[PDB]
Parts: C-alpha cells; sequence; structure tokens
C-alpha cells in the first residue's frame, strides 16, 4: 500500500493537527507556537515572494521552541515573561539557524515580533483574536478555551494574502500558475 | 660494494624491525606474569616464536620469522581490543603503537610519545624518580599534578594511565579553586599570570567576570567597572613586552578574553533600558560556579540562554584562542541549544568561515578538547561506527568535519548510531549497542558535523539524518572586528583605522579583480595576512608598513597580469606607502642547478620563498613547462645552502595512484590497516629512528592534478589542525619542518576548500627567455657527456637573431598534438648534441670550413625534425624552405642526408628489393622507399638521443611498421608491445614488463638482457579514458616514466628507478572519433613525429612490387602486375573516398586492405 | 476553486493512521520529497497503536543483515 507524506496545504489545517498532537501559560505560549510554525510553513510554499530560497521547517524545530518556551517559563517564576528573549531565540536560533540569506531572516524576525508581542490583545489573523490567560483558569479550561477559539475561525479563500500579511499580486501570481496546471493536466486527462 | 653495502642496510632493517615486533611481543606476552592464561594457543605459538627469535640471536651473536608474527598478529586483534576497551582512549593509537605501549613494562617513556595522539594537547610525561611529577603541554607549558604518582616494576600501562587522566582533572581543578580565590582576595591579574597555567586563570577570570557583571547588573551602573577592565587591559597590554615567550601566549590569550569582558560590558553600559541589557545579558555566555555540590569536578557550570552544561576540567594547554565575534556568540548559543537536549550540533557554510574553529572554542571553553575527524569516501560503515564506539566510551566531544564527503549510503547507515547515541544519551543509557558489541556510553560526549554543502562531488545529507543534526548557518564571518582585536593584541598602535583599511582593500580586491576561480580573498588570506604580519614587526615596526608588506608577501604572488596592477593602485590609494644573502643564495644555487636568474624566475623565487616562510602547503599553478618545478628545487637548494638544513623531498604524483595505495586502505579480511604511500612517508618522519629528520625540512610534491576526492583527504593537515585522521583511528601529527608542495597546471576542478588553506603561486608566463632555455639545455647536454672547442662551435651557431624569427615562423605551422614550441627545445638541443657526439669520430680529418657546414646541416635537420616533426609533408617542405632562407651555410633539402663525412641523398640509399614468392606474408617485410628510410632514420636518431617518441598519423600510416622494421636492424633493443584500450591500468604496462625485466636492488627495474636496452612500444596512447574530473592514468604514469625516471610501487610503498627501459607511443589524431587529447605535461617530454598516408603513386609502385613477387608463382601472366596493382590501389582509393564514416562507424580503410 | 470539488463531493479524507488501520495488507510504501522524512508519523503511529517499530536504515551489509 503506498501513502505519500507531504505537508498541510492549509494554515487551519495545520494549526488543527498541531494542537491535537499535544500552568496556563504554557498552555498559551504552545498555542501561539503551532499558530506561528502553521504561518511560517505556509509562507515557506511562495518561493519567490514568502521567502528568498525553499526552506524546510519541520517538527523538530517545533519541538525544540516547545523545550525553550517551556524552560523559559519555569525558570521565571515572577510571571514577568521576558517576550523579547523567547522572539530573540526563536528567530535567531530555534527557527533562524537553517536561514542563510538576510532578508529571510529579517521576515522570521518580523513574523516572530507579529506573533509573540506578549499583548493583552492579539490579532495574529485578522478575523481571529487571542485574550491572554487570566489569573485563575485551570489547564484543561484553558485547552477549552483555545481550542473553542480555534474552532470558530472561519478561513477566509485569500489566506495566502491576508493572514500571512502579503501583496495580492505574486499570491495570484501563483494561485494562477497552479490552476492552470492543474486544470490543463485533468483537460488533457478527460478527453481520453 | 655498493651492492653489499645495500644488501647489509636491507638486512639492518629487516633485523630492526624483527627486534622491535619481538621486545613488544616479549613485553605483551614474554615477560609480564598472569597475561599467558587468556589464549593458551596463541601462548603456545608466541612461545614457539620467541624460541625460534632467540635460536636466531644467538645464531646470529656466534624473513620467516617475520611472516609468523604477522600471521600471529591476527590473532591479537582480540587482545588489543579487550586492551582498549581497558583504557578507552587507546582507540586513537595503531596497533604498533599500541603494542609499543603495552610492552613498555619498565620503560614507562614510550607513553610520553603517544601523550599527543591520546590527549591531544600534551607533549609528555614529567618524570622524576621512577615517579609522575606532572605533564607537559604542546605549547610548551608545565603543569604540575597535585599528588605524584607512585610506580610499580608490575603495574601495566592503563591503570597507572587511568590515575593519571584523573590527576589532571584534579590538578586543573586546584588550580582553578586556588586562582578563583586569590582572585576573590582582591589582587590583580599580572601576578597571577605567572603562577598559574592558563585553562585555570582563564575560568577563574571568567567566573570573576559574570559575577561582578551580575553584581553591577543589579544596579544600573557600568562605567566604574568598565574602566577598571579597560585598566586591566592596559596592564596586561604593558606586561606583554616584558614577559617570556609561554607568560607571552597566555598573556595573549588572556588579552583576547578580556577584549570580550570590556566588548560585552561596553555593550551592557549602552542599552537604553533594564530589559534590553537583560536579553543581552542572556545571550552572552556566562560561567557559573556551583556553591552546594560536594563532588570537585561538577562545580562549575555554564549557562547561556537559560540552557546549562557542565565544565569538564579537562587539561587544555594554551591554544590559539579566537576573537568573540557575534557570530560565534549565536553559534555557541546553538551549540548550547542542541546540547541541551543530546542532540549533535551542525555548522553549514561556506569555507573560510570558522566552522570547525567555533567547535573547537565552544570545546574549549567547556573545558575539553575536541577530538576532530575528517571524513571521506574511505570511511565506510563500519569505520565511521568505529570512531563512534571511540568516542562514546571516551566521552569525548567527536567533530566530524568535512561531513558531506562520506558517501550516501554510509549517511544512510549511520543514522541508526547516532540516534542511538542520542537515546542513550538523552534516557542516561550506561550501555549502547553499536556493531554487535554492547559498549558503555560516557555520559559527557557528542558529536558535532560540519558539512559544506553546494560543492562538486560531495554526497547529501538524507533527511532522516539531518533531523537528528540542528544545522546554523556561518555564511558571513566578521572579518574587521578579528582584524582589530588581533592587531591590538599584537602591540599594534593604531588597529581600529588599521583592520578597516585591511578590510576594506581585501573587499576591493574582491570586487575589482578579474573572475578567476582561485580569487578567495575570505577570512583565511586575513589570518595569513596577520600571520605573517607578526613577524615582520622586527624589521618594520608595529605600524603600516608591517601590514603593507604583509599583504603583498601574501596576496601579490597569485594575482594574474593585470591584477597585479589592480593591486599596485588600490594598495596607493588606500595605503599611503635587504635580502642580499638570500638573493646570493639563489644565484649560486641556479648557477650551479644551471638556470639563469632572469626579472621573472628571481620574482618567482622570492614570492615562493617569502610565502613559505610563514604558510606550510603550497600551490604553484601554471603554464605545463613554463618553470615550476626548477623554481622550487632553486629555492630548496638555497635553502640548504643558506640555513645548513639538509633538505629531503619526496616526489608524489597523485593521481597516478589510488587512493587505496596513497592513505591506505583496511583489510576487510581482518581489519588490519594498511599503511599507504604518504601515510607511511609522514609515519617515517614521526617516528624518525635513526635521528635523521631532527634538523632536516621534508618537502611532499603532490605533482599533478587537483582533484577535490583526492586532496580534500587531507583538509585537516593543510588547515591549523595539523592532524592526519587516518580511518582506523591514528592520529599523525604534521611536525613543523614538514612542507607540502602541489604543482600543478590548472585549477579547474579544484574546490576553495583547498585553494584557500594552501599559499597559492600563480605563473602567468614562463620564467625563462628562449635563448636562456636554448644555453641551459646545451650546458645539461655537455654536462652529460676538443669537448671546449666543439662547446663554442655549437653555441656561436645557435644565433638567436635568426633563431626568433624562426621561432615566430614555425608559430604560423598547423601541428598535430599542439606543443608550444618553447616545450619543443629538448628534442632540438638533444638531438642536434647526439647527432655532433656521434659524428665526432670523424672530425679530425676535415677542415674548420668542413666541419662548420656539418655542424650548420646537423643542426637545420635537428631544428627541422622539432620544430616541424609533427607536420605535413607540405608544411615539412615550407619549413625546410624557410629555414633554408633564414640560416654561406649549408643548404639542407627534403631529402638532404650525411653518409660515411659527405653529403649525399635518399635516392642512392634505396635498396633493391627481389621479394620471393612466399615472402608476402611475413609481416615484418616492408618495401623501401623515400619515406620508409626517411621516418626510418629519424625514429632511429630520436630513440638513440635517449627521448621518448610519439608517432602521431591515421590508421595503417605504418607507424609499428616503421618502429619494427628500425628495431630488427638492431641488436640493441627489445621491443614489448602494449596495446592501450578505453579501461587500461598502470598494473597492464606492469604485467607487460615482469617476463622482461628484473627487479634488482642496487630497487631498479633493469632490463633482463645485459647488453640489449628494452623499448616499451604503447599503441593507441589516446585510448585510455578520462575519469569524471579529466585525467588519464596511463598518461600521467608515462609522463612519471619519462620524467622523473621511475615510479611508486603500490603495495610496499618503495621507490623504483627506470634504467634502460625507453617509451614509443603510437597515436592517432585527436579529431578521430574516440581519440582524447592528453595533457601537454606528458607531451612535452615525448617527441611527436607525423607519419602521413603514403602518395597514389607510391602505393602503386609498393603494390607493384608486391605482385610481382606474387606473379612470380605464375610466369605467364608477368606482364599484368603494373595494371593489377594501379587496379588495386584505385579500388582502396575509391573505397575509401565513397564508403565514409558518415554512413557507418566501422567504415575504416586503410592500406592494410591493399 | 481547486478545493471546492473536494468541499463539494467527496466528504471523506483518510490520513496515515487510516490508511493503515483500514487495509488488509501487512507491507506499506512510503514516498516524499527530498528533505521531507515522515518517520516521526510513524513513529506517533507506532505509539498511539502499543506496538514498538525497528527503525533500520538501509545502505550497508551489515544492516541488510540486521533487516
Ligand atoms: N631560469 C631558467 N633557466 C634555464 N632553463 C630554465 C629556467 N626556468 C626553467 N627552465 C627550463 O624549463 C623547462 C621546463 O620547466 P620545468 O621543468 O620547471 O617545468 P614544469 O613547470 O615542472 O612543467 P610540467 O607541468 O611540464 O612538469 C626545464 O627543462 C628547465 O630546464
Ligand atoms: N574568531 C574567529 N572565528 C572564526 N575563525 C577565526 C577566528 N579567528 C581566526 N580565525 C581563522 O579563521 C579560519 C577558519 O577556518 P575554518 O572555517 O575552521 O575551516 P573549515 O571551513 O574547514 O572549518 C581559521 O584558520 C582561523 O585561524
Ligand atoms: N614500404 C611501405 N611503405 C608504406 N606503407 C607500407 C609499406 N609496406 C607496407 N605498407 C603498408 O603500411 C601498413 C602498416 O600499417 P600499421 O603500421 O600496421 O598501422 P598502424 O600505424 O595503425 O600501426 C601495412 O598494412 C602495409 O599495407
Ligand atoms: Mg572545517
Amino acid at each position: 500500500d503506498r501513502v505519500v507524506y507531504e505537508d498541510i496545504p492549509g494554515i487551519l489545517d495545520t494549526v488543527k493537527d498541531l494542537w491535537g498532537s499535544q500552568g496556563v501559560w504554557s498552555v498559551y505560549c504552545t498555542f501561539l507556537l503551532s499558530w506561528f510554525h502553521a504561518l511560517i510553513t505556509a509562507r515557506t510554499r511562495l518561493v519567490p515572494h514568502g521567502f528568498s530560497k525553499k526552506y524546510y521547517f519541520n517538527d523538530c524545530d517545533f519541538q525544540f521552541a516547545s523545550v525553550y518556551l517551556e524552560n523559559v517559563l519555569a525558570t521565571n517564576s515572577t510571571n514577568n515573561i521576558p517576550w523579547a528573549q523567547v522572539r530573540d531565540h526563536i528567530a535567531t536560533i530555534v527557527y533562524g539557524g537553517k536561514i542563510d540569506e538576510e532578508k529571510d531572516l529579517e521576515v522570521v524576525a518580523k513574523l516572530c515580533a507579529h506573533v509573540f508581542c506578549g499583548s493583552d490583545n492579539l490579532q495574529i489573523v485578522p478575523g481571529v483574536r487571542i485574550p491572554q490567560p487570566l489569573l485563575q483558569q485551570s489547564e484543561e479550561e484553558e485547552r477549552a478555551r483555545l481550542t473553542a477559539i480555534l474552532s470558530n475561525t472561519i478561513e477566509p479563500a485569500d489566506s495566502l494574502s491576508s493572514w500571512l500579511q502579503l501583496p495580492r499580486e505574486s499570491i495570484l501570481d501563483y494561485e494562477r500558475l497552479q490552476a492552470k496546471e492543474v486544470a490543463s493536466s485533468t483537460e488533457q486527462l478527460l478527453q481520453e | 660494494l655498493e651492492s653489499k653495502l645495500t644488501k647489509l642496510s636491507e638486512i639492518q632493517v629487516n633485523w630492526v624491525e624483527v627486534q622491535f615486533y619481538w621486545l613488544d611481543l616479549y613485553g605483551i606476552l614474554g615477560e609480564n606474569l598472569d597475561i599467558q592464561n587468556f589464549l593458551p594457543l596463541e601462548t603456545s605459538k608466541f612461545k614457539s616464536l620467541t624460541s625460534e627469535y632467540k635460536m636466531i640471536t644467538t645464531r646470529a651473536f656466534q624473513k620467516l620469522t617475520i611472516d609468523s608474527l604477522k600471521m600471529i598478529k591476527s590473532s591479537l586483534s582480540t587482545f588489543l581490543e579487550r586492551q582498549r576497551r581497558q583504557f578507552p582512549r587507546f582507540y586513537f593509537l595503531g596497533n604498533d603503537d599500541l603494542l609499543k605501549i603495552i610492552g613498555s613494562g619498565k620503560h614507562h617513556d614510550q607513553v610520553s610519545k603517544f601523550m599527543k595522539k591520546m590527549f591531544g594537547s600534551i607533549e609528555s610525561i614529567i618524570f622524576f624518580e621512577d615517579s609522575i611529577t606532572g605533564v607537559r603541554s604542546v605549547e610548551g607549558e608545565v603543569l604540575n599534578l597535585n599528588e605524584k604518582i607512585e610506580l610499580k616494576d608490575s603495574i601495566q600501562a592503563q591503570e597507572w594511565l587511568n590515575i593519571l587522566d584523573t590527576e589532571i582533572k584534579l590538578s586543573v581543578f586546584t588550580q582553578f579553586r586556588d586562582c578563583l580565590g586569590q582572585l576573590k582576595d582582591g589582587t590583580d591579574i599580572e601576578v597571577v599570570v605567572s603562577k598559574y597555567i592558563f585553562q585555570a586563570i582563564l575560568l577563574s577570570a571568567q567566573v570573576m567576570w559574570t559575577e561582578l557583571v551580575e553584581k553591577c547588573l543589579q544596579t544600573n551602573e557600568f562605567s566604574k567597572y568598565w574602566k577598571e577592565v579597560d585598566m586591566k587591559i592596559k596592564g596586561l597590554l604593558d606586561k606583554l613586552n616584558k614577559s617570556s615567550d609561554n607568560v607571552k601566549k597566555k598573556i595573549e590569550a588572556l588579552l583576547v578574553e578580556y577584549l570580550h569582558f570590556n566588548n560585552v560590558i561596553g555593550q551592557l553600559k549602552n542599552c537604553s533600558t533594564k530589559e534590553e541589557a537583560r536579553l543581552l545579558w542572556a545571550k552572552v555566555q556566562k560561567f557559573y560556579q556551583k556553591n552546594d555540590t560536594l563532588d570537585d569536578l561538577n562545580s562549575v557550570f555554564i549557562s547561556q540562554s537559560g540552557y546549562l552544561l557542565q565544565y569538564k576540567f579537562e587539561y587544555i594547554g594554551i591554544p590559539e584562542r579566537l576573537i568573540y565575534t557575534p557570530l560565534l556568540l549565536v553559534g555557541f548559543a546553538t551549540l548550547t541549544d542542541s546540547l541541551h537536549q543530546k542532540y549533535g550540533g551542525c555548522f553549514f557554510g561556506p569555507a573560510g568561515t570558522g566552522k570547525t574553529e567555533t567547535v573547537k572554542a565552544f570545546g574549549q571553553n567547556l573545558g575539553r578538547v575536541v577530538v576532530v575527524f575528517n571524513c571521506d569516501d574511505s570511511f565506510d560503515y563500519q569505520v565511521l561506527s568505529r570512531l563512534l564506539v571511540g568516542i562514546t566510551q571516551i566521552g569525548a566531544w567527536g567533530c566530524f568535519d568535512e561531513f558531506n564527503r562520506l558517501d550516501e549510503k554510509v549517511l544512510s547507515a549511520v543514522s541508526a548510531n547516532i540516534q542511538q547515541i542520542q537515546n542513550g544519551l538523552q534516557v542516561g543509557k550506561s550501555h549502547i549497542t553499536l556493531l554487535e558489541e554492547e559498549t558503555p556510553l560516557s555520559p559527557h560526549t557528542a558529536v558535532f558535523i560540519t558539512l559544506n554543502p553546494g560543492y562538486n562531488g560531495r554526497s547529501e545529507l538524507p533527511e532522516n539524518l539531518k533531523k537528528s543534526f540542528r544545522e546554523f548557518s556561518m555564511k558571513s564571518p566578521q572579518s574587521g572586528t578579528i582584524a582589530e582585536m588581533i592587531l591590538q593584541i599584537m602591540g599594534f598602535e593604531d588597529s581600529k583605522s588599521l583592520a578597516s583599511k585591511i578590510v576594506h582593500f581585501l573587499e576591493l580586491l574582491s570586487s575589482k579583480c578579474s573572475s578567476m576561480n582561485h580569487y578567495h580573498f575570505g577570512l583565511r588570506t586575513l589570518k595569513g595576512v596577520l600571520r605573517n604580519c607578526s613577524p615582520l614587526v622586527s624589521e618594520f615596526g608595529e605600524g603600516e608598513k608591517t601590514v603593507v608588506e604583509s599583504l603583498k608577501r601574501v596576496i601579490l604572488p597569485s594575482l594574474g597580469d593585470t591584477d597585479e596592477l589592480v593591486f599596485k593602485d588600490e594598495l596607493s590609494k588606500i595605503f599611503d606607502s635587504n635580502s642580499k644573502a638570500i638573493v646570493q643564495c639563489l644565484k649560486d644555487a641556479g648557477q650551479r642547478s644551471g638556470f639563469s636568474m632572469s626579472e621573472e624566475f628571481l620574482k618567482k623565487c622570492m614570492q615562493f620563498y617569502y610565502m613559505q616562510k610563514t604558510q606550510q602547503a603550497l600551490i604553484l599553478v601554471g603554464k605545463a613547462g613554463c618553470g615550476k618545478t626548477a623554481t622550487w628545487k632553486t629555492v630548496i637548494d638555497a635553502m640548504a645552502i643558506f640555513d645548513g638544513h639538509a633538505n629531503v623531498v619526496y616526489v608524489i604524483d597523485t593521481k597516478v595512484l589510488t587512493k587505496e595505495s596513497l592513505y591506505g586502505s583496511m583489510l576487510k579480511a581482518t581489519l588490519e590497516w594498511r599503511d599507504g604511500l604518504f601515510t607511511s612517508i609522514l609515519r617515517r618522519v614521526n617516528d624518525d629512528i635513526t635521528g635523521t629528520f631532527k634538523n632536516s625540512r621534508i618537502w611532499v610534491v603532490f605533482d599533478s592534478d587537483l582533484d577535490p576526492e583526492y586532496v580534500e583527504a587531507m583538509n585537516s593537515v593543510l588547515d591549523d589542525n595539523k592532524i592526519l585522521t587516518l580511518p582506523n583511528g591514528e592520529r599523525l601529527p604534521i611536525p613543523p619542518n614538514f612542507r607540502i608542495l602541489f604543482e600543478t597546471d590548472n585549477l579547474d576542478h579544484t574546490t576553495p576548500a583547498t585553494i584557500t588553506r594552501c599559499g597559492l603561486l600563480w605563473f602567468s608566463t614562463d620564467v625563462c627567455s628562449i635563448s636562456s632555455k636554448i644555453d641551459h639545455l646545451l650546458n645539461k647536454s655537455y654536462e652529460a657527456l676538443e669537448l671546449d672547442k666543439l662547446k663554442d662551435l655549437i653555441s656561436d651557431s645557435f644565433d638567436m637573431a635568426s633563431l626568433t624569427n624562426i621561432f615566430t615562423c614555425s608559430n604560423d605551422l598547423v601541428h598535430i598534438l599542439g606543443v608550444r614550441t618553447f616545450n619543443k627545445l629538448e628534442t632540438a638541443v638533444q638531438l642536434a648534441v647526439h647527432l655532433i657526439s656521434s659524428y665526432r669520430q670523424w672530425f679530425q680529418n676535415l677542415d674548420d670550413k668542413s666541419l662548420k657546414d656539418v655542424i650548420t646541416l646537423l643542426i637545420k635537420r635537428s631544428l627541422l625534425y622539432a620544430l616541424a616533426g609533427d607536420s605535413t609533408g607540405e608544411s615539412q617542405r615550407a619549413f625546410i624552405q624557410t629555414i633554408n632562407t633564414y640560416f654561406d651555410s649549408q643548404e639542407l633539402s627534403d631529402y638532404s642526408t650525411i653518409v660515411i663525412l659527405s653529403f649525399s641523398s635518399f635516392c642512392s640509399e634505396i635498396p633493391s628489393v627481389s621479394l620471393e614468392a612466399h615472402e608476402v606474408m611475413r609481416p615484418d617485410i616492408v618495401i623501401p622507399t623515400i619515406d620508409t628510410i626517411k621516418h626510418e632514420k629519424i625514429f632511429y636518431d630520436l630513440l638513440n638521443s635517449k627521448r621518448g617518441i610519439i608517432l602521431c598519423g591515421p590508421p595503417g600510416s605504418g607507424k609499428t611498421m616503421i618502429m619494427n622494421n628500425a628495431l630488427r636492424n638492431s641488436s640493441l633493443y627489445d621491443v614489448v608491445g602494449i596495446n592501450f584500450s578505453k579501461d587500461t591500468t598502470t598494473e597492464h604496462i606492469l604485467s607487460a614488463l615482469h617476463r622482461h625485466t628484473n627487479y634488482v636492488t642496487t630497487l631498479t627495474l633493469l632490463p633482463k638482457s645485459d647488453i640489449k636496452n628494452l623499448v616499451l612500444f604503447c599503441d593507441e596512447i589516446n585510448l585510455p579514458k578520462l575519469d569524471k574530473y579529466g585525467s588519464q592514468n596511463v598518461v600521467l604514469f608515462l609522463r612519471q616514466l619519462m620524467e622523473k625516471q621511475g615510479f611508486w610501487k603500490t603495495p610496499e610503498n618503495k621507490w623504483v628507478t627506470i634504467e634502460r627501459i625507453h617509451i614509443v607511443g603510437a597515436c592517432n589524431p585527436p579529431t578521430d572519433p574516440g581519440r582524447i587529447p592528453m595533457s601537454e605535461r606528458f607531451t612535452r617530454h615525448a617527441a611527436i613525429l607525423y607519419l602521413g598516408y603514403p602518395s597514389g603513386k607510391s602505393l602503386s609502385q609498393i603494390y607493384e612490387i608486391y605482385y610481382k613477387a606474387i606473379f612470380k608463382l605464375v610466369p605467364e601472366f608477368r606482364s599484368y602486375t603494373e595494371p593489377f596493382a594501379r587496379a588495386s590501389v584505385h579500388l582502396y582509393n575509391e573505397c575509401k573516398a565513397r564508403y565514409s564514416t558518415g554512413l557507418q562507424s566501422h567504415y575504416l580503410f586503410s592500406p592494410r586492405e591493399l | 476553486a481547486l478545493n471546492w470539488f473536494k468541499n463539494e463531493f467527496f466528504v471523506d479524507e483518510w490520513n496515515i493512521a487510516d490508511v493503515v488501520a483500514n487495509s488488509e495488507n501487512n507491507y506499506f510504501t512510503m514516498a516524499s520529497e527530498r528533505d521531507v522524512d515522515g518517520t516521526f508519523k510513524l513513529i506517533e503511529l507506532a505509539k498511539a497503536s502499543k506496538e514498538s517499530l525497528k527503525i533500520i536504515p538501509l545502505g550497508s551489509i551489515e544492516n541488510l543483515n540486521y533487516a
């Protein structure tokens, strides 16, 4: 029996898979990291515009970033979480290690700055908003709250441009080329 | 007497080897008690061998033994493996070294020789009255142990080695604790430098720095501590000038560390808020210390970005500390990130960026020596797994440099082993199972790889292996910081502006030069510039003249023609601005060697000498026959004259020998290492039994093309590692007097990983003039032999005014197998000198005018057959006309000759041929025509001149015919016939000579006969095929035979000498299908003769002679011989014209058909 | 528009766990592009199925005999 393994194309599908594969701040940071991993892996598919090359981010990078997040939350018991330290380490050491260019380091740093800003109200995508944890919730309650936030999200048809914060010209070019290739292949497949 | 001396020397060498082997056997089994009971059959075999050796020794005092000992070495493999298991650091030693160290039951001085192999930073052990006082580092630092180790007579190597290993760690910790306590007392570090070892001072200073910086970070003040660190740096800089060499190295390394401290404090001071300062302090490496641990060696831990690592307290010595750049700190951070989860650290990027050095510096900061391996194609799964089980038992940090060089199958296969090591470290497994044997796993071990992707001939790591390594990009280093800090440490008053000028100059030189592939101006050339500027301060001073001279001496020789002008213009724009003894020695060496010291040759010799003065590996690149070998030989001769140190040279051709013959090859049937050639030379130099190589310079010249597959196995040899890492685990150091030369003609296929490691000398034009080359060749030919009167005649006749125009006219001719006229002079000079020496017998009975005319005729003939010997008949006629017009002198025509001294022609030299009927089928029959006798005579004249002959022409032209016809009428030469194919090796040539030659040790490959020489006739020399890098094994082997007169024997790595064997080659035009162009470095040594097709009239005459011979059988039809032959010749011509190769590939016609 | 056909007609999709569970074959083949490896999915599936994987990379005679 033959199975071809490849990364999930959708962004929300990737977030759902990374969330379902798993104090309350650890749950919050894991949710943010799953969102960041999904966004960066979706951005990697746009070769000339999303990055300057073809980079591959896998589960090892997510594991290392999650271990670093748990280590930061464990060693800082004062609840003054160093979001700048997390941003710099994730964009430079964990996810930015393989990044050979400079503009791609800049865009990884910008993605980390948008996701790991550590604000009370975080608009990670134009539709969904992730409120920060309170001081009396439980781990199971936090997991239920975050999966309820994730479930209500509806992915728009322009998620490759609206969610990744990119101009629509290159997105339209890439989608048009892919649609043309698939439609031509199935047209010459259907004629005989 | 010479043969007797050689036999005595060989017997002495064999006896020394047998005595060493028996001493090792007596040490391991013949003397120690309670060691004979492990293997009783091997015990009895060793007893029998010892009895035989004792009987032989008694017979000598009043071969087969070595064979029996070598047979029982395979029985000792399990014993040696168990001995390596007992002390895990024995995995870095060879089997012979293991025998030497086990057999030293009471000597206890052979272990101090292998300290450097086992430990990496300890060169000897200080003994005192059968006890150990301390160890001595490679740099010369002395570490005194806490307590003297008491040694007995029954004690063996492993237990006292283990307690010495623990005592080294305890002594390092004790010195660190004392230094840290004394620094806590409040004293300055300048008095503490002269007391303890460098590692203790470094660790104590780091702990104090991080404690004080955290104290200053509790508040928001940094100016006072920054000023204090600045005064400390100034104090160390003042103390640098008034200290010994060891204290100089110690103060320099402390200066590196204190400059890093000052940089970090200054960066923390400029932070606007507290959060930026906290993030910056979390990013940099911090050296804390536990205050509650009852274990001493685990009391110091290292923190960076939250993760914690343990200091090992292993002896480091005084290494060349690296300048702390931001890229270095980010690399340390990602290495700590990878090692927190027991993963493998990984660095990728272009060559010369600081990857292996970064891994080594991380190990040094973590207090352990990183054992670096240079991966290669020969590293199979078993060899790599053996290295892994070597480094897991030790606990050492193994760095696998050039991890791309491994085969893809090996990379896939060792993935399970690497994952097993990582999982065992993560889960705390005591024993891991590798290679079907359960081995202990030390918790201190780690694996690092530094691959260099994007180059030709390198594999790609599979993703199931890449997921076990945390890779980091090292594309762009910070050369400005490195240059500024190094210049500041060396004592230059202006460091910032000077370093900025150096980096700007290197950038502008990289941007404003021609796009040649060997122009790399990265970090390695900056390091070379600084390492050259360091000695120059004695005669130039710490300023700008020193760096200008260093830049010239490092960069100028590797530049082209216009790039030198660009270099001069840029050096004038940016920077503002005796050697009599060496030049006199060079001129004396050239006079004794016969060369002419022009401006170009002297400039190249000066460049070579000045670049080798600080660089250990060199590359000499230029056109074929431009003067590379002459350059380095003359410089080495001048070196021996000027310094008094004797020079030994080993000229090795890289591509002639396979890699298994060059470096070595483990025998899979018995897991025994077999030394190659370069490895054997290096081991002989390192061992130094006779004391000869103690004060001599050793040169190893690789006189072949730079194959990446062959040279990148010496990557660790070329760079600062200076270690030859063998597959079996042996780490052969490179002595400072051991230098490597690379002689090549092009750098098309070599990688930047090789060009950057070696100083490069570029030969833009030939180093000799045309007339100077002619004069040197004449002098060599005279020395190879009245004599004073004849010498003036040939030299005066070689008038350069006509000769230069003759060469210019010869440049316009069409030459098959294109060779420059600068390279064809050897044939002309040697042929003319041979002809003069041959006709010297009848030169005493003729006048001066006759002598001048005969000499002029012979020189004109030699010039014709050298310059235009590889051209068609019409071209040869045009050239003989123009050499007649460009020289009163005797006229040479197309058939002019000298008979026994009178001038005649070939028309009177034709002998009458009346073939019998039955003599047609004899293959040795040749019908003499004008062209046949002319080619035969010139071939015999060239072959008597001790020169190689390459016969070129279409198939069926008569090259083999002229060969056999010239060599049949002589009793001085035998002919051997070798037909080369698409797949021909050196072994076929050696097999064709096994029944025709003798190996005599006077080694020498003399011919089997005693009076007749041997002629190696190689047919179809174009046919042997190129490899994937464009080189022919057989062609370079024949070039080695022609030029160096010998070859290296593969199995016993010994040099033979070819004495009475000549080489004649036969080849087709390169434009023919299936033929490839040979290298000009081979064709330079062989005289070329073009043998064309016979004319139609000549073919008709030859075959009407054949038809008359046939029709002698049928006498009534003797009047039809001419029509039959003309019909056959017309038929052959029409078949050749009509059916061409364009129709079918096998439509080849020749006179062989007729 | 491309995914509209999948979202309209076919109301089921199969992941690796569904293929492994809903197949009678005891032999499976996994393919992927270069620099993408999916052995972690198989390890996770084996952990979820309470079985044990024996990871044997191929390429050497020792690994072939072990396999
Ligand atoms: N200064 C000189 N004076 C006289 N002869 C010289 C001088 N320099 C070089 N030659 C001659 O140049 C010839 C070719 O030079 P050389 O032997 O150094 O070649 P090479 O660089 O080793 O080339 P190849 O790649 O063919 O081996 C030699 O026969 C040597 O005699
Ligand atoms: N602070 C530093 N960081 C990196 N490299 C340095 C530093 N200081 C000097 N160097 C020089 O840079 C060179 C780097 O070589 P390296 O990159 O280790 O070779 P490879 O590419 O084979 O690993 C070394 O020769 C070293 O002398
Ligand atoms: N006197 C002669 N002059 C010129 N060619 C001859 C003479 N006698 C024979 N030949 C022809 O020359 C051919 C020799 O070719 P050969 O040397 O074997 O080819 P190759 O040069 O490829 O080895 C013979 O087949 C013969 O027909
Ligand atoms: Mg390296």
